[PDB]
């Protein structure tokens, strides 16, 4: 279990995907040309997980860039680290998806999917031990949501033995006025419940609220939201990228975090929450770091964890700190908040500590929780879905691509089942 | 003559094996290159025409990174490359992958390497198997290996050193599932098993060695002292010796009742300087103190079925007999009514060896008691309870069923554990 | 009354009366030899039955070991067969679900052409 | 009737066997090299009974050393008189018996028995007139008990015309090595009742009690126990080793001591009981010697003689003493304790007197009694056996070797019959 | 000329034989090398070689070699031809059945051949004198086998026994009562006259009359040899009473089964006192303290009485001594026998072994009386037999050697009939 193949689909997927590669390249000492100019030998130990080594001692991201319109991928190419990517790995259409899930999944995207699979196949074959795939995308658009879930289905068919992991951005009316986002999200969730092993739920509702309320940005932009996403993505992949006691791999994460196959949607959390390109004048203590990452204000999904129970938790502390103090604080949190952790899953909170802190922070903490409170996110999308579907609003956009109203009813039904399953385990008792 | 083959499976088995063979080398004056500038040590070491002393051991793991440290470490020259066997990817903490999916790919190779060692024996006594209960490899692969060893070597004695899981140092949430599954499968193939509770060792390191947060190296060094005491009777020619056959006949009254409780004394910090040397009576009395046990349980509220005292160092039979005579007159140590003369004593003149740069203090005399007590059924009760909490909701079961296991194997294994706990109740009942 | 005075060179004798008055062996030895020989024969035959029991014990130990190996070989063959059947079925069901998705997607694309 | 072939099996057998040869070699003036450096012509008169004469005028014990593990015999070889033994007579395996009677009798020991018989045959053929065999072994282990009784069986088959005599050490929880000792002992007694002519019952329970109570040794060791055993073995074989009025042989002993074939287990006794190394500051008188030898405290089998009756007795006094006084005291003992001797065996007490005393004593007395009180020893093993067998405890170690539970039931049954046979003659009247 | 062949069986027979032949040599002036520098009467017991050597007409037999080996290497080793001393490899282990059936069968033909060689040198063989113990396995078992074979090979010849009756004070085996009854039963119809010697009587005579605190077999045998010599003196010198073996039967045995005379000897004086008269030594013949078998003739009846004198004795003194005994003592004869005595006098005085315990005397007497009181000795032995046999104690040792349990009861029934015979004759 070593190599991971990264895929980024649609506008959102490519935007957060580019930011991910910019962040981890900096951490690993990789410059925009692909040359290593770092100092620590630990930066290169597990570099092969995300980078291929090319001639001239260059490091090239094992990334595949996908979009049904050339626009975003021209912006990526022109970006800061745009020249680091393998030019043959840019697979794009011309048509666009027009925020239509049916266009991305059944028509325009289905014509491009085979071209993408050729690049996936080429990357996968160059892996000594492929762990799996990591996809970045939004669920509200048409390419990331529609074509992204079509890609997952196709990859699953060809590599049923590998792990499928996604960073899925959930839509919010606060951030986007495109009315069909609840349709695209419900249709996508329907696919994710069946075809992914683990999904990180990145809610734009939560990211907007953090920017607006906590960071006091009156008018948050996507650049501001993406700073929180790139912070989360760096944190949740630290264990994969750096040597540690936890011999971290994608399968072991699924095995220990997912007690029931469909309940694989994680609520990520981060501490400290910081604003873009801003200097942090103070270091956060271990008790502060611990309190903050378990607080509702620090969750990347707009769900109050105190409204549910944690099935399983994985914490990662970064920076030079007392491991004795981390252990004491984590024990304290569990003892004081015992009613928020299911009693029937013994030893359900795991903690890891990495010496390397992220850029701009002397210490930080990332949280990955499998909480039954995530049903609040799906209920929100479901309510928005019903409001539109009861009137058959904008439905001609989807039926015009060949879809049937039956598929909408089934996707809504499956998401309603997902909600009631989270509720079942929320209510479950040890006795 | 009278050879013993050690098999170290998975991370815990391998890492404990490193600590044991390092200690054996120091005890016998064998250098890391195999050069030795009694002859009883030949039971554990073969000799080459170049005068090199090679361990009669096999190290197996489904992932290469632990055994790779042995291959590049201080004792790399000690082992023949063919004794160190590794796969490509581990069992991902899943019993089903260690037993079927991944394990099936390396089992034949392991048996062939064991056959090569067995062919060099002119009177093989049996096998010593080191493994964890919690690991996917330690649990799954060990079960598969034990079943195959019973086919290839019939009724040849097989002894285990099993690491029982503890929350303080756990690695996976599904450890109770792996523990019950391996215990069920291995039960009819094991002749005698020495369980080591990681919590008991952790507590001993914190209390007796003043280590605030013990590491696996700390735990393994203490474990190796106990394993060394058990095997010293095979590696040295002392005043009173105990062969593998003498352990089994004296400790196991019923085939299923084969789990002795190990107790060791004295465990003293190297940093203590005024403690005068402890007498045979003092160290013998310490064997009946719960603070010195390898498994957390209460023998005072249980019955003894067998008692074996393994002394090492400056010990004379006159002092041992006096110490045992006072133990016989203690009402607080109750034997079952069907066991008239419950004691087996062994004495090895060679004093306890301590690793340079270690935590333990050097002592004139030490003892390891192996007692068969009904109180050990407390360890099964605690593990079975953790299993029941998860299994009642079928949490994580899909990971095992996905690998070809049937849900029926869980209840079959659990029913066997319920029968085992019932067996310990029945052996304690008066006639 | 003293009567019958007898004399010789080494001495003399007389009487003084105070008052007057008023194959078969061979047969027994051979019959005893047959009894000793019979007793010994029966004792050595008793010892021959002991040697027969000793053979039966060491051979029973071999037969139990063979049966232990045989049952463990069958049990293992059973476990690995049931596991292969189950893995084959789990993967077969997964591929069938994905074949159904491909059939549905073609229907969607066919339906799109009809809407023109 | 001259030569005796000695055999010592297992750890206990080889430990007491080595002590026996050390003791009698000293008495006969034989040093650890095998050379005679004594003074008395009487030391050599009957030395052919236990020793072969080798080139260089050397004396070599007619002893065969057996064990299923090399350990004990390496310790014998390294011992004080270890070099006196014939190196070709050390017959050992590598496996060990693991205190399992079934391993010694049926599996591991059965693979070594033919190698032992080859050495026995070689020694037997060099005898002008072989009288029989003498085996030293314990009944609680696996080699001495399991293989020792297998050897007895094989020897009886090849030499049915010779006497089989044993020094059998009985187990006790007071001095124990294994929990399965009662199983091993019952299975061995079952063999001894059928295949030996005379067995000297040396009870570890009695030896421990003598060391603890009489000799005041708070923690008795095997070395302390073996001092009493070597003293007994020297005494019991004095008549065979030295010239005397009693033309002592193994067959005549059995003929006069054993009225019923199965009742051939003797209760040995010794006086004065002395501790290892410590010097007896006073000489014991003939009346004191007589009183002590008949005292239960001086018996080597943990049985009270006053709880039974003597079928027959053989007493041997050693040292320069009044034979008139010995006769008077022996008669007095019989007249005063008439209720402890069966009335239906006339003149059942024989006394012998040897001028040569043992080392360290000016006078001593050894006693050999065939008492019905020995049933107490067998009842003790039987109780310990039942306590385990009722729960089938540790049985899988024996059935694993091919044994059946039937064999345990039969051995227990035969020992229970032996007990009722002793009781029958204890109740018998004139 | 009429020859006598002596047969010494087992340890007791052999060792007594040594004492007898040593005494005979001293009485006849024969040296240990066989030379006699000198009366043809001694030729009844000694043959002569062409070298002038006088050789005993005797055979020594034992199933084990160590007793006869002492004769082979002793003072009198030159006296006997090697063929006269016969030994086996292993003894009868105090077992009649082992001596008679198992071990005895292996040497019987050889013994008979050596006896036949001696018999061929006789121009008028009288018969045999057999010395043996009742208690030994050889003395009991082998003797009874030999007596049966001698009756087949030598029909009309007399066979006299000198049997050692067992005593607890000097016993060697617990089963001696079994061996005694078994041999007595088997030998009864083959013996013409048997002189029993109770070891307890000889032991007590040595303690009381010779002041020996603890008598040895040498002490016992030297006294026994004096009595045997007194009995056989008439056969070795020109005597007049008991001049041939048949005369013992004639003078002492009225009924074939009742053939056990009681011997009494006087005087027995310590070598460490004016000479005793004919009256004094004659009066000592009727004292139980001087008997060879412990019993009370005063409460029994006599059938025959023979007085054998040696030394300075004249008929006038003997007749006077008997006359006073008649008037002072109550000595009761059976109503069918005359109350009287056959008297023999041999002018040759008793010879004593140099370095012995006995004092040399001017005159001595040995009385041989056939009294019913001797049935007390049988009663004592039969009682000991009954005590053991009731429980079948030690019987397996005999049955193991091929003997049947029925032989025990057949032998015991014969003893019960013998005791009944003494009662019928003495009532
Ligand atoms: N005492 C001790 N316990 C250990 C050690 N390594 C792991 N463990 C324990 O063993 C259990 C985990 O099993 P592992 O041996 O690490 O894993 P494995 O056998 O290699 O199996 P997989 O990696 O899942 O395929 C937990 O209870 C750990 O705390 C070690 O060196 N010593
Ligand atoms: N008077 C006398 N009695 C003897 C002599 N030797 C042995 N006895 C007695 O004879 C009886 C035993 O018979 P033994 O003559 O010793 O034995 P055995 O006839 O040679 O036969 P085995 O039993 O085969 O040795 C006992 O009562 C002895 O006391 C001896 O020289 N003189
Ligand atoms: C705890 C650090 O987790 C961050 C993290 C992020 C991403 C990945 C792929 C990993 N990988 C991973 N390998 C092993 C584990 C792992 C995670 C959690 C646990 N669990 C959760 C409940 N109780 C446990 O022991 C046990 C093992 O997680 C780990
Ligand atoms: C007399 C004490 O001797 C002890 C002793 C020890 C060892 C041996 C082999 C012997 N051998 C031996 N040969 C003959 C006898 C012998 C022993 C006992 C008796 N007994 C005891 C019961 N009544 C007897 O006359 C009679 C004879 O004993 C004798
Ligand atoms: N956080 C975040 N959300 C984005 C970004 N760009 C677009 N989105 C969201 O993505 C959804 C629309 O999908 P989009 O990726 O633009 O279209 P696609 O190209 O058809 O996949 C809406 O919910 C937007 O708010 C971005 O850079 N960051
Ligand atoms: N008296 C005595 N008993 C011993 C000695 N050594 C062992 N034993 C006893 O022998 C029994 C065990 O048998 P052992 O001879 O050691 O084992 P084996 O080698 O399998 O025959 C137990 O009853 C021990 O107490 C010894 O030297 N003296
Ligand atoms: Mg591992
Ligand atoms: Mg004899």
């Amino acid at each position: 279990m070593r190599e991971i193949v990264h895929i980024q689909a649609g506008q959102c997927g490519n935007q957060i995907g580019a930011k991910f590669w910019e962040v981890i390249s900096d951490e690993h000492g990789i410059d925009p040309t692909g040359s290593y100019h770092g100092d620590s030998d630990l930066q290169l130990e597990r570099i092969n997980v995300y980078y291929n080594e090319a001639t001239g001692n260059k490091y090239v991201p094992r990334a595949i860039l996908v979009d049904l319109e050339p626009g975003t991928m021209d912006s990526v190419r022109s970006g800061p680290f745009g020249q680091i990517f393998r030019p043959d790995n840019f697979v794009f259409g011309q048509s666009g998806a027009g925020n239509n899930w049916a266009k991305g999944h059944y028509t325009e995207g289905a014509e491009l999917v085979d071209s993408v699979l050729d690049v996936v196949r080429k990357e996968s074959e160059s892996c000594d031990c492929l762990q799996g795939f990591q996809l970045t995308h939004s669920l509200g658009g048409g390419t990331g949501s529609g074509m992204g879930t079509l890609l997952i289905s196709k990859i699953r068919e060809e590599y049923p033995d590998r792990i499928m992991n996604t960073f899925s951005v959930m839509p919010s009316p606060k951030v986007s006025d495109t009315v069909v986002e609840p349709y695209n999200a419900t249709l996508s969730v329907h696919q994710l419940v069946e075809n992914t092993d683990e999904t990180y739920c990145i809610d734009n509702e939560a990211l907007y609220d953090i920017c607006f309320r906590t960071l006091k940005l009156t008018t948050p932009t996507y650049g501001d939201l993406n700073h929180l996403v790139s912070a989360t993505m760096s944190g949740v992949t630290t264990c994969l990228r750096f040597p540690g006691q936890l011999n971290a791999d994608l399968r072991k994460l699924a095995v220990n975090m997912v007690p029931f196959p469909r309940l694989h949607f994680f609520m990520p959390g981060f501490a400290p929450l910081t604003s873009r390109g801003s200097q942090q004048y103070r270091a956060l203590t271990v008790p502060e770091l611990t309190q903050q990452m378990f607080d509702s204000k620090n969750m990347m999904a707009a769900c109050d964890p105190r409204h549910g129970r944690y099935l399983t938790v994985a914490a990662i502390f970064r920076g030079r700190m007392s491991m004795k103090e981390v252990d004491e604080q984590m024990l304290n949190v569990q003892n004081k908040n015992s009613s928020y952790f299911v009693e029937w899953i013994p030893n359900n909170v795991k903690t890891a500590v990495c010496d390397i802190p992220p850029r701009g922070l002397k210490m930080s903490a990332t949280f990955i929780g499998n909480s039954t409170a995530i049903q609040e996110l799906f209920k929100r999308i479901s309510e928005q879905f019903t409001a539109m579907f009861r009137r058959k609003a904008f439905l001609h956009w989807y039926t015009g691509e060949g879809m049937d109203e039956m598929e909408f009813t089934e996707a809504e039904s499956n998401m309603n089942d997902l909600v009631s399953e989270y509720q079942q385990y929320q209510d479950a008792t040890a006795d | 003559m009278r050879e013993c083959i050690s098999i170290h499976v998975g991370q815990a088995g391998v890492q404990i094996g490193n600590a044991c063979w390092e200690l054996y080398c120091l005890e016998h004056g064998i250098q890391p290159d195999g050069q030795m500038p009694d002859d009883s040590f030949n039971t554990f070491f073969s000799e080459t025409g170049a005068g090199k002393h090679v361990p009669r051991a096999v190290f197996v793991d489904l992932e290469p990174t632990v055994i790779d440290e042995v291959r590049t470490g201080t004792y790399r020259q000690l082992f023949h490359p063919e004794q160190l066997i590794t796969g490509k990817e581990d069992a991902a903490n899943n019993y089903a992958r260690g037993h079927y999916t991944i394990g099936k790919e390396i089992i034949d190779l392991v048996l062939d390497r064991i056959r090569k060692l067995a062919d060099q024996c002119t009177g093989l006594q049996g096998f010593l198997v080191f493994h964890s209960f919690g690991g996917g490899t330690g649990s799954g692969f060990t079960s598969l290996l034990m079943e195959r060893l019973s086919v290839d070597y019939g009724k040849k004695s097989k002894l285990e050193f099993s690491i029982y899981p503890a929350p303080q140092v756990s690695t996976a949430v599904v450890e109770p599932y792996n523990s019950i599954l391996t215990t069920h499968t291995t039960l009819e193939h094991s002749d005698c098993a020495f369980m080591v509770d990681n919590e008991a060792i952790y507590d001993i390191c914190r209390r007796n060695l003043d280590i605030e947060r013990p590491t696996y190296t700390n735990l393994n060094r203490l474990i190796s002292q106990i394993v060394s005491s058990i095997t010293a009777s095979l590696r040295f020619d002392g005043a009173l010796n105990v062969d593998l056959t003498e352990f089994q006949t004296n400790l196991v009254p019923y085939p299923r009742i084969h789990f002795p409780l190990a107790t060791y004394a004295p465990v003293i910090s190297a940093e203590k300087a005024y403690h005068e040397q402890l007498s045979v009576a003092e160290i013998t009395n310490a064997c009946f103190e719960p603070a010195n046990q390898m498994v957390k349980c209460d023998p005072r509220h249980g019955k003894y079925m067998a008692c074996c005292l393994l002394y090492r160092g400056d010990v004379v039979p006159k002092d041992v007999n006096a110490a045992i005579a006072t133990i016989k007159t203690k009402r607080s140590i109750q034997f079952v009514d069907w066991c008239p003369t419950g004691f087996k004593v062994g004495i090895n003149y060679q004093p306890p060896t301590v690793v340079p740069g270690g935590d333990l203090a050097k002592v004139q005399r030490a003892v390891c008691m192996l007692s068969n007590t009904t109180a050990i059924a407390e360890a099964w009760a605690r593990l079975d309870h953790k299993f029941d909490l998860m299994y009642a909701k079928r949490a994580f079961v899909h990971w095992y069923v996905g690998e070809g296991m049937e849900e029926g194997e869980f209840s079959e294994a659990r029913e066997d554990m319920a029968a085992l706990e019932k067996d310990y109740e029945e052996v304690g009942v008066d006639s | 009354e003293v009567i019958e005075l007898n004399k010789a060179t080494s001495g003399q004798s007389w009487e003084v009366i105070l008052k007057p008055p008023s194959e078969e062996i061979q047969k027994k030895l051979e019959a005893a030899e047959e009894r000793r020989k019979y007793q010994e024969a029966e004792l050595l035959k008793h010892l021959a039955e002991k040697r027969e029991h000793e053979r039966e014990v060491i051979q029973k130990a071999i037969e139990e070991n063979n049966n232990f190996i045989k049952m463990a070989k069958e049990k293992l063959a059973q476990k690995m067969e049931s596991n292969k059947e189950n893995r084959e079925a789990h993967l077969a069901a997964m591929l069938e679900r994905l074949q159904e998705k491909d059939k549905h997607a073609e229907e969607v694309r066919k339906n799109k052409e009809l809407k023109e």
